[PDB]
């Protein structure tokens, strides 16, 4: 479980 | 016919949102898009197939995260259709 | 009522698979994305599409590949599929070295610019973030 | 279930584009949406109805304008679906 | 596979019809839009929806109406329809006195905020400009 | 034939 940047 | 006609954009996620991906099995949306294409490409019209993908991701997936702010999170893909006819793969 | 899918070929399916990005972008590596491109490869193979996987392209390589596919003749083909597997933002897909607008990639396949594709379905499948909101769900 | 699920946005026009409207008959898209709902709401699923609207606007309409830059212009609506099931009106 | 449309009522269909705008906005009057709201009224009537036409609302009147409809209970209803007939820009709909974000109108009907609508289709039909590009078409 | 501002 990862995401596709950090705001 | 407009130059923008007959374009179909199947986005993995809603506008503004992260897209989620599993390190072993792949992205929640690509996992679901192939599994539904496999079972349904000979029966259903493309829009109805993508609608089953939408249901699959919304229902079967929830994020597992060691991070408080990233845990128990959900996703819905987003079908953007400028198609002018129905699309069948047979 | 329905698109003519009885052409000599089903068509082209381009998979652009980006996993590792320059330090300049700050983008994390996309573990699990090999599986995605291999699941898509077999799925579109069995649908009688011509599958081309490309790995880790910069953003000028992404615009180059797209203009060259737009310049091929698809007249014996029914549809065109493009699968983008990357990081992105709203309206944007990331090469290995930075961002490019999604509209620049898709304006190459517009009807007035890819005539062997005019009147035929062009399908962009885009696994990519479009921002940074999170969905917390509901009870049902 | 994600909070964004089960939303269907039927936009009159593509992102970034003007929407066209006729001074006597109404907007090209609303004219077409009602005429297709009339003839098809008892037969077709909603996505397929909206796809007929898309075809109707793309094919039957072209702008007439006294202005050079506004004449002979076309339009395609834009279906944005986060729906997770098929939608029937009967 | 398909939404339950067998509820006691089909549901609510809100038509917001804006034709005349303050001088502050610079927006032209939308001739022909009465026809639109009258064609939509009869069409959604015959589909067994409860039709409410509202005319020339400011943008605080638009946000007010929407929060109040979000606060009604739709539990005996199948779906919810909202028709916006206005000027707009990308992501934006115009009240008579200026612009408001489309996302502010629709976040009121999110599942976690309109629970008598959770799991049911919410349909926004939006006749409104989304920018200023023009389509020149192609030969076919 | 009208549009729904001028850029």
């Amino acid at each position: 479980d990862e995401v596709x940047a950090a705001a | 016919i407009p130059v923008e006609a007959d374009f179909l954009y199947a986005y993995s996620t809603a506008p503004g949102y992260y897209s989620w991906r599993n390190s072993k099995d792949g992205s929640w949306f690509i996992q679901s898009l192939c599994a539904m294409l496999k079972q349904y490409a000979d029966k259903l019209e493309f829009m109805h197939i993508l609608t089953r993908v939408n249901r699959k991701v919304a229902t079967e997936f929830e994020s597992f995260s060691f991070d408080a702010t990233f845990h128990a999170k959900k996703q819905i893909p987003c079908i953007v259709s400028m198609l002018t006819k129905e699309l069948y793969f047979y | 009522n329905s698109y003519k899918m009885d052409y000599p070929e089903m068509g082209l399916c381009i998979i652009i698979n980006n996993k590792n990005f320059h330090k300049s972008t700050g983008m994390t590596s996309r573990s699990g994305t090999d599986v995605d491109a291999a699941n898509l490869r077999e799925t579109f193979r069995n649908l009688k599409y011509e599958v081309r996987n490309k790995n880790d392209l910069t953003r000028e390589e992404i615009v180059e590949l797209m203009r060259d596919v737009s310049k091929e003749d698809h007249s014996k083909r029914s549809s065109f599929v493009c699968v983008l597997l990357s990081h992105g933002e709203e309206g944007i897909i990331f090469g290995t070295n930075g961002p490019v607008d999604l509209k620049k990639i898709t304006n190459f396949f517009r009807g007035d610019r890819c005539r062997s594709l005019t009147g035929k379905p062009k399908l962009f499948i885009i696994q990519a973030c479009r921002g940074t909101e999170l969905d917390c769900g509901i009870e049902t």
